[PDB]
């Protein structure tokens, strides 16, 4: 029989390879807490978490008892289409007024320079670590692309490279037509020379 | 088609069987005074021929 | 909750005819195909029967056949090897118990 | 226990119908048999036949 | 251990998977080409040679003929069929459509063994018996029932061996039909199944509409050897023979060649990272093709003494079918153009050559539609240039597209790129240098199907005797290139 | 060789991996009950050549 | 006046999974189809309905993503795809398939959409006429339940 | 609890893999051993049995697959896979058919009799008639097949509906 | 019509498929509500339950109270005590009703069978394999064809035929 597995505990097999800790991979062997709570010991973080989540009990327990014995004043029920399952969301995420465009124009300064440069080095990163994955004669990595590469639009690539393909095609047709006539039967318009 | 359409399909066909069936005994009846003369004939040609070669 | 229910204990309907027979013999589709069956026993069955007792006892004066001339009784010279080694048609029974063409039996099995 | 029904199975269309035409495919062939044998005169070594 | 050997028979006996009977097909596939290949190579050291110099007597050129007759047997119905459709056809038809298995499981495995049947009781039956069947692939009466040199029960085995393998490819292509039809996984419509999958069809439905028309030839054939009948004799009809035969004749090179315009289209989408150009367009070209094939059959026949409006039928069909496969090579080539495809890879220069010697086949093919033209070139050496410049260099290089492309997703290993280039180059210029002669052999009237040939014919077969050469070193390579493959390394040491 | 021969006239029998003797049923319940005075034995180790 | 029965379907196991619940399996195994070439250029110059579109979420954002359900074993990658062209820049020749684990959030970064593949798994009764014909608790369900995440069950092959 | 697959039936190993193949290839190297000896390797009614025995299967595996394997999809591949089949026999029907009728449409034909008129009274149709053909008998058994056909469809319609 | 030749909607493409006047029924309908296209001239029997059958091997996996809900009936002659229930088409609830008067379908053959398959022997995944002894037969048929061919192969091509010796 072998080894045989004992349980049906998740295994990394080829129909299933889960999903990957990022975060563990790159702060490997590095504390994540020196980030995430900046300048706290283990003994303070342990007593902050204690004392957080005695609050976030009492909190709780006010939060169910008040929406569990109050008094009902009005009944909203919104308005859906017949066959609808829910109703539409009636939040907009375009901003409407200049005020909101300010408060969106910071948060997408603030976003930009926190969270979106991040990501175009990381996809950068791994573009190219792909690259390098399967470079070394594994695969075929440098025998097209690059970045000399000379990308041309739908347009661009039919008014400046098939027309005037075809163009020539047309003109090397009618050319050898009438070459090949002459050729083999010595005249243009007359069949064999010298016979007819 | 309907199914009438069949069902008069059917009704032809059955028909047809029919025609075929009378026509053949018949042909087979009328054809034996016609064969029996032929044989009649060529017997007679067959001892003619022999005694004139005799 | 699974429709085992219905296959274990069906429920039983009520019909107003004495069988199910004369209920499903209201459908013009099957109306129909019993007309066609009793076309065919009606006019060419009861017909064909009809002509046998009619010619009963008359001949059957059709000609014969000619296969093959007096002149042509060799075939030409061309081989006429069975695959059951003699020279005798499958289902000319008469012919072959004058060339035996059974006496070359086999084994039962392999040997 | 699974156990034959001789009345049951007389009493189902479907045994019906197809024990009749397989009686009548059986006469069929019993006919055609009696008609290669003891009715033609040309074999199959012929250019209709 | 006797449990493990019977696991591994039991293993590739029992199987009902279509991956698996897949690898079986290609493996049957690649060994018999292989064979006819050796075959072939004996074909040629006869005709490269004066003076008889391999069979030395007029009396034994039925050995030659043989040799022929088998080659071509070999090469059409158990090599480019179990490869083409029975190896790709299994292993991949379900993956496109994302189901499990194709439908009638058993049906398959009984397809394959029947192959195998017949490849073994046709090997039996051409080497370890005597004097063999000698008349030619197209096993024409009365050559093949009354003669002298074919009466041993080889001939009949070599019928009853056409008979299984249209028995297989009929199991395989109803199979292949049902489950394209069925089997799609919810949201793709049936035409926009992979391309790939289409052409599969389009050739199933070839196959079995044609092939009952074949066993009926054939057992016209057994029954005129053995019940000493008249079906093709002198008081019969060989041009019927003729018929049946090329009615069935002409499907099959279609079937032959369709698959590998599906493969080589599915492994461009895979090499130049762009879609087919006209796709609609090639799969409407590939069903037109298959559909048009059915009505041209007796363009192989302008000499036997055809009506002359048949001729002009004929001769117009085969027009109205070169139409739409024009229409596929400009696809083709539109398709190659504003892509992406690899620059050092076998696939990418087995594609060029593919296209190249297709269109220069079906331009000679196209030659000899016309029947007033037929009759300067039926028979001759002009006939076997065209349909080896096209079987030998297109249908063959498609076959070395998808080789060289699937090697690498079957057993997980790259490709030796610069091994694999020597191949392609030489099999190119070793075929070019034998096949392209036979065409201007064939206008100055050399026949086929002949050892020995007039003095007139000689630098043909001096350029035929320089392809052997090449295709000879093209094989080898090939060979040891793919046991390579498969073999770890033999040298290693420190720098 | 006899032995394969002698679990395959009973088609639903058990196979050779499978079939279990008396001596082998009592020796197995001695091992579970886990009693004192089983004094478990050695089975009998083969060379290679007697194998 | 007579009494009729109608013969039922006896069958058990893959047909009577189907006959128990016709709409779950319906859907598993039900074709739909696509637009046609005059049916493309008919919904093109089809009209939005409302100006919604201009303010509200679209289907496929980083809050509102596209959520699809496959059956499968727990953990298993998801196989899902588009029909192409969800973009203007994506291709839309040919669908385009993806595989991605189950129960997490990806991004197709060639039309931007962020979709939510996940695996239900078909854990039936086991088919044999056994089945329970009136509502059913949790306990009975509790223990094989239980033992099918502690061992795994066979599958329906 | 079972885990439920895809729709499709997945299939099972099966001997009949190569049985059948075996079979076929048992018959023809019969049939070319009788060719050769002209005798029977075996008795035709040893080889009849073990033809019919290896094919008791296919009934058995049907039978255990339809009562377990079995829905609506796997229904429509057979029903079309029979479509097929009966296809193939219609297509090998009218190749016999080819083969009987290429020498009787085309008319003239080289007779070793005579067939002009006015030379004996039953000349005129000895090409156009071929009269041993057996007519009587073959339209009792065509009554017998109609017979077989409506009866058969009569009880189909019936129990379907 | 092609389309209604080749079964599909025919000449007006919004329409069904299903035609039960000739024959083409709906089997799924059928099995899950009952042949509702018989609704007009077909009633239920409304009024000895199933409880009897609660120890059987395969129907002592119901509860007693589900058993004791149904009424059964001879299944041959009308009880002349029963009223008739309307068969009202459009309504999916009626074919599960427990006041209709049903039949004990346990002892027809085919149920027997099945459950026999399901309850009645080792479950094989072969269908083959759960018959034994055909399928010994069978592999010594496929033994015996080997050794056949092999044997006729070696006596056409020597030109022996081995009864000699
Ligand atoms: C697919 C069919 C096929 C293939 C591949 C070939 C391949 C070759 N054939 Fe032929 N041939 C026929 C089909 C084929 N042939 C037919 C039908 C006839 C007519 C028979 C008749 O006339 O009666 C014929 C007849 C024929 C003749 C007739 C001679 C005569 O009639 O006078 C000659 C001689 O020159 C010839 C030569 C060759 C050569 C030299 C090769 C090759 O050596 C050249 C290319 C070599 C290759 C390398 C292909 C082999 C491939 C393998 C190595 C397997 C590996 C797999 C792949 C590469 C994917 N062939
Ligand atoms: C897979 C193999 C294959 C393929 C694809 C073909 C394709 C074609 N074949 Fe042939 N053929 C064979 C395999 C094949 N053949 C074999 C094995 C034999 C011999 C059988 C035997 O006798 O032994 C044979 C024999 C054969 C003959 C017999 C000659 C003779 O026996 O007398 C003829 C003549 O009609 C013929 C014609 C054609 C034509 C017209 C095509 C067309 O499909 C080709 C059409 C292709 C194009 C035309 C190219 C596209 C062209 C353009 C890019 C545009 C140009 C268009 C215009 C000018 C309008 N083939
Ligand atoms: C001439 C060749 C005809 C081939 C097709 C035969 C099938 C056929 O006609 O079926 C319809 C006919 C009649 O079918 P029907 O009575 O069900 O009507 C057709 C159904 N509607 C009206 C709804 C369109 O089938 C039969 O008559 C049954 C026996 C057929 C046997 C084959 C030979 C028939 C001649
Ligand atoms: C393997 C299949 C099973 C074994 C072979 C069966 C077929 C044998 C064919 C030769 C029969 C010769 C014979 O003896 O005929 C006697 C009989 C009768 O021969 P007969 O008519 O000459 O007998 C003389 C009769 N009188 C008295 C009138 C003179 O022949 C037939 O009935 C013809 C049967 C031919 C076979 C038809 C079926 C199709 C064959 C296979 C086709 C496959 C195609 C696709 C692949
Ligand atoms: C050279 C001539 C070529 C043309 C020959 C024309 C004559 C007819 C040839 C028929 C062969 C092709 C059959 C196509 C499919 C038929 C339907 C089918 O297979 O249904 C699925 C089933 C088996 O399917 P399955 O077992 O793969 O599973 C399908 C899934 N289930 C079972 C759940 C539906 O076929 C049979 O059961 C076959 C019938 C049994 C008896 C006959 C056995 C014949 C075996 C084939 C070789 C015969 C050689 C002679
Ligand atoms: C003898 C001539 C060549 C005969 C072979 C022709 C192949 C026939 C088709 C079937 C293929 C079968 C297998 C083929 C095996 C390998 C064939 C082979 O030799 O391929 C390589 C040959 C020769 O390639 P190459 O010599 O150009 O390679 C040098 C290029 N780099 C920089 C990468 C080292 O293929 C081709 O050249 C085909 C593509 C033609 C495009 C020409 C571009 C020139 C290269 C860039 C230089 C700088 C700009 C110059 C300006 C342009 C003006 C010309
Ligand atoms: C449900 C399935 C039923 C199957 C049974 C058959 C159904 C009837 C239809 C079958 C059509 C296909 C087979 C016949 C086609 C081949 C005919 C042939 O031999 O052609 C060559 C012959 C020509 O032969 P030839 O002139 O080259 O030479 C004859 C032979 N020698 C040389 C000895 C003189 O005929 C033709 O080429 C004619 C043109 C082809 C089209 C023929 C159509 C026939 C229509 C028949 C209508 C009546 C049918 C019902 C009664
Ligand atoms: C004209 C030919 C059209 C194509 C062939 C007919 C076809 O596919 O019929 C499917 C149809 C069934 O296909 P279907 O399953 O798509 O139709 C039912 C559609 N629904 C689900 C909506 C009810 O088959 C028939 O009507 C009978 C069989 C015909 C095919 C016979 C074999 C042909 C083999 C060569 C191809
Ligand atoms: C769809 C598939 C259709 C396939 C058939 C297409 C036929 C096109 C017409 C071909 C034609 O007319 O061929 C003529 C040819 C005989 O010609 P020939 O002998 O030269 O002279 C006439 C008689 N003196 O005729 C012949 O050789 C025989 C008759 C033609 C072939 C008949 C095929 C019948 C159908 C077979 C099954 C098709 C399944 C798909
Ligand atoms: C300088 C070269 C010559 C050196 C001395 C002579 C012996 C040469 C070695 C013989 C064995 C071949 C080498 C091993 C191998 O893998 O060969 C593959 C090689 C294909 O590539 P190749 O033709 O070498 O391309 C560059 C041109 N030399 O070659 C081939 O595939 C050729 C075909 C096989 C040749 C060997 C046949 C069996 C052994 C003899
Ligand atoms: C030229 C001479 C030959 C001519 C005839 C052959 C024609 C060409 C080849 C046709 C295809 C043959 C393929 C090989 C078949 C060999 C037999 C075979 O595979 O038998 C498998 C069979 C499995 O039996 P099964 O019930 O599955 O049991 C599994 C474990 N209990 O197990 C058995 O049947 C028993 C074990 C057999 C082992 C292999 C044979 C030794
Ligand atoms: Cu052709
Ligand atoms: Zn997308």
């Amino acid at each position: 029989l072998g080894h045989m597995r004992v349980g049906a505990l998740w295994q990394s097999n080829a129909n299933s390879r889960g999903l990957p800790n990022l975060l563990k991979e790159v702060m490997a062997a590095e504390p994540i807490y020196p980030y995430t709570h900046p300048g706290l010991s283990a003994k303070q973080i342990l007593w902050n978490t204690k004392f957080n989540l005695k609050l976030e009990k009492d909190l709780i327990s006010i939060a169910e008892s008040a929406v569990q014995s109050q008094t009902v004043n009005k009944v909203v029920i919104p308005t859906m289409l017949t066959g609808d399952v829910n109703p539409k969301s009636p939040a907009s995420v375009v901003a409407k007024d200049k005020y909101q465009l300010a408060k969106q124009m910071a948060e997408f300064q603030y976003k930009k320079s926190y969270f979106e440069k991040p990501w175009g080095y990381m996809f950068a990163y791994y573009c190219d670590e792909d690259r390098a994955r399967l470079c070394g004669g594994i695969g075929y990595v440098g025998h097209h692309g690059g970045g000399d590469a000379e990308i041309l639009s739908y347009t661009e690539y039919v008014s400046t490279v098939v027309y005037p393909t075809i163009f020539y095609m047309a003109i090397t047709f009618v050319v050898s037509l009438f070459l090949m006539y002459y050729y083999i039967y010595g005249t243009f318009f007359s069949s064999t020379r010298n016979r007819f | 088609p309907s199914s009438m359409a069949w069902t008069i399909g059917w009704g032809f066909y059955a028909a047809w069987i029919m025609k075929e069936t009378w026509n053949l005994r018949s042909s087979s009846v009328g054809w034996t005074p016609i064969t029996l003369m032929e044989a009649y004939k060529t017997k007679e040609r067959y001892l003619r021929s022999k005694a004139m070669m005799e | 909750m699974s429709t085992n229910k219905n296959v274990f204990f069906p429920p039983a309907l009520h019909l107003k005819e004495n069988s199910i027979f004369q209920y499903k013999f209201k459908n013009l589709a099957v109306r129909h195909d019993a007309a066609r069956l009793g076309i065919i026993l009606a006019g060419p069955t009861l017909f064909y029967w009809f002509t046998v007792y009619y010619f009963k006892g008359m001949p059957n004066g059709l000609p014969p056949v000619l296969l093959n001339p007096f002149v042509n009784r060799n075939y030409r010279g061309q081989k006429r090897d069975m695959p059951w080694g003699t020279d005798c048609a499958f289902l000319d029974t008469k012919c072959h118990e004058e060339k035996d063409t059974w006496a070359k039996r086999g084994p039962f099995f392999i040997i | 226990p699974l156990v034959f029904d001789p009345k049951r199975a007389f009493n189902d269309e479907i045994f019906l119908c197809c024990s009749l035409c397989c009686i009548i495919f059986l006469i069929f062939l019993f006919n055609q048999y009696e008609e290669f044998a003891h009715e033609l005169s040309f074999d199959i070594r012929e250019q209709f036949g | 251990m006797i449990n493990n050997i019977m696991h591994m028979i039991n293993k590739y006996t029992l199987t009902t998977s279509h991956k698996i009977i897949g690898i079986l097909y290609g493996y049957m596939g690649y060994i018999a080409g292989i064979l006819g290949y050796i075959i072939s190579m004996l074909i040629r050291m006869e005709l490269n040679t004066q003076g008889l110099a391999i069979v030395r007597k007029v009396k034994e050129v039925t050995i030659y003929n043989n040799w022929i007759t088998i080659h071509g047997l070999i090469m059409l119905f158990v090599f480019i069929m179990p490869v083409g459709i029975g190896f790709y056809g299994n292993y991949l038809i379900p993956m496109l459509i994302g189901t499990s298995e194709l439908s009638m499981p058993r049906m398959n495995g009984i397809s394959f063994w029947m192959l195998i049947v017949g490849v073994v009781i046709f090997v039996i039956s051409n080497v370890l018996m005597s004097k063999p069947i000698s008349s030619g692939w197209t096993l024409y009466p009365p050559l093949s029932t009354r003669d002298a040199d074919n009466i041993g029960v080889n001939i009949d085995l070599s019928l009853l061996v056409v008979h299984v393998l249209g028995i297989s490819s009929t199991i395989g292509s109803v199979n292949y039909i049902t489950t394209n039809k069925y089997n799609r996984h919810v949201g793709l419509t049936f035409m926009n199944i992979n391309i790939y999958n289409f052409s599969i069809i389009v050739t199933s439905i070839l196959l079995i509409g044609s092939l009952p028309i074949l066993g009926v030839a054939i057992t016209g054939l057994l029954l005129d050897r053995n019940i000493n009948s008249t079906i093709y004799d002198v008081i019969g009809d060989p041009v019927l023979y003729q018929h049946l035969f090329w009615f069935f004749g002409h499907p099959e090179v279609y079937v032959i060649i369709l698959p590998v315009f599906g493969l080589t289209s599915l492994i461009l989408t895979s090499i130049i990272h762009k879609d087919i150009f006209g796709r609609e367009g090639m799969m409407y070209c590939i069903i037109s093709i298959g559909v048009v094939g059915y009505f041209v059959w007796a363009h192989h026949m302008f000499t036997v003494g055809l009506d002359i409006d048949s001729r002009s039928y004929f001769s117009i069909a085969t027009s109205i079918i070169s139409i739409p496969t024009s229409v596929k090579m400009f696809s083709y080539i539109n398709t190659w153009a504003s892509g992406r495809g690899f620059r050092g890879n076998n696939s990418s220069w087995s594609f060029f050559s593919f296209l190249i010697c297709f269109c220069f086949g079906g331009f000679t093919g196209l030659l000899l539609s016309s029947g007033s033209l037929d009759i300067m070139l039926h028979d001759t050496y002009f006939v076997v240039g065209h349909f080896h410049t096209v079987l030998s260099l297109a249908a063959t290089f498609g076959l070395l597209i998808a080789h060289y492309f699937f090697l690498p997703i079957i057993f997980s290993y790259s490709i030796f790129e610069s091994f694999s280039f020597y191949h392609t180059f030489l099999l190119l210029v070793g075929a070019l240098l034998v096949f392209y002669p036979m065409h201007l052999a064939g206008l100055s009237g050399m026949a086929r199907r002949v050892p020995e040939y007039a003095d007139i014919f000689i630098p043909f077969m001096t350029v035929g005797f320089h392809g052997t050469f090449l295709l000879i070193f093209s094989t080898l390579t090939f060979i040891r290139s793919y046991f390579q493959f498969l073999s770890h390394i033999n040298h290693s040491n420190y720098l | 060789i006899r032995n394969r021969l002698l679990f395959t006239l009973n088609p639903t029998g058990y196979t050779e991996d499978t079939y279990v003797t008396k001596e082998a049923l009592r020796r197995q319940a001695l091992a579970e009950s886990k009693n004192l005075w089983y004094l478990p034995e050695r089975p009998v180790v083969a060379d290679q050549l007697e194998t | 006046d007579s009494v009729h029965v109608f013969r039922p379907e006896f069958a058990q196991g893959k047909f009577r999974i189907d006959l128990d619940q016709p709409a779950k399996q319906n859907k598993l195994q039900q074709q739909i189809y696509t637009l046609t070439d005059d049916e493309r250029e008919m919904y093109e110059d089809e009209p939005y309905i409302g100006v919604d579109h201009l303010y509200e979420a679209h289907k496929g954002s980083k809050e509102n993503p596209v959520v699809v359900e496959a059956i499968g074993v727990h953990g298993n990658d998801v196989f899902t795809g588009c029909l192409g062209g969800c973009h203007k820049d994506a291709a839309d020749a040919v669908a385009y398939y993806t595989i991605v684990p189950p129960n997490t959030l990806a991004v197709c970064i060639d039309c931007g959409i962020h979709f939510v593949a996940r695996i239900n798994e078909q854990l039936t009764f086991w088919p044999d006429g056994t089945q329970p014909w009136e509502k059913v608790d949790f306990k009975a369900v509790e223990g094989f339940l239980y033992k099918h995440y502690k061992y795994g069950s066979p599958l329906m092959i | 609890m079972i885990l439920n697959t895809n729709i499709n039936y997945g299939g099972r190993n099966s001997r009949l893999c190569y049985l059948i193949p075996l079979m076929v290839h048992t018959i023809f190297l019969y049939l070319a051993y009788l060719i050769y000896y002209n005798i029977n390797l075996i008795n035709i009614y040893l080889l009849l049995i073990i033809i019919i025995f290896i094919n008791i299967e296919w009934p058995l595996v049907i039978i255990y697959e339809y009562i377990y394997l079995t829905n609506y999809n796997i229904q429509n591949n057979l029903l079309y896979n029979i479509a097929t089949f009966i296809f193939l026999e219609i297509l090998l029907f009218i190749g016999f058919y080819w083969l009987y009728i290429n020498n009787i449409i085309h008319y003239p034909n080289n007779l070793p009799y005579n067939n002009n008129i006015a030379v004996n009274l039953l000349d005129h149709l000895n090409h156009n008639n071929n009269t041993d053909i057996c007519l009587y008998i073959i339209l009792h058994n065509l009554l017998l097949l109609l017979y077989v056909t409506l009866i058969l469809q009569l009880v189909h319609r019936y129990v379907q509906l | 019509m092609l389309s209604r030749l080749l079964h599909g909607p025919g000449s007006d493409k919004g329409h069904g498929y299903f035609h039960p006047d000739h024959g083409l029924v709906d089997s799924a309908a059928q099995n899950i509500r009952g042949p509702y296209w018989h609704a007009e001239n077909m009633q239920f029997m409304q009024q000895e339950t199933a409880a009897q059958s609660s120890k059987l091997p395969v129907l002592s996996a119901q509860d007693g109270k589900t058993l004791q809900k149904i009424q059964l009936t001879d299944g041959s002659k009308v009880p002349k005590a029963a009223t008739l229930v309307k068969w009202n088409p459009k309504s999916v609830h009626q074919w599960h009703s427990d006041d209709i008067l049903r039949v004990d379908m346990t002892k027809h053959p085919e149920w027997v069978r099945t459950m026999r398959m399901f309850h009645g022997t080792v479950w094989r995944h072969r269908p083959e394999f759960r018959h034994p002894w055909f399928s010994r037969g069978s592999r010594a048929s496929g033994i015996i064809m080997l050794v056949f061919g092999a044997v006729a192969y070696g006596e056409i091509t020597f030109g022996k035929r081995l009864g000699g010796v």
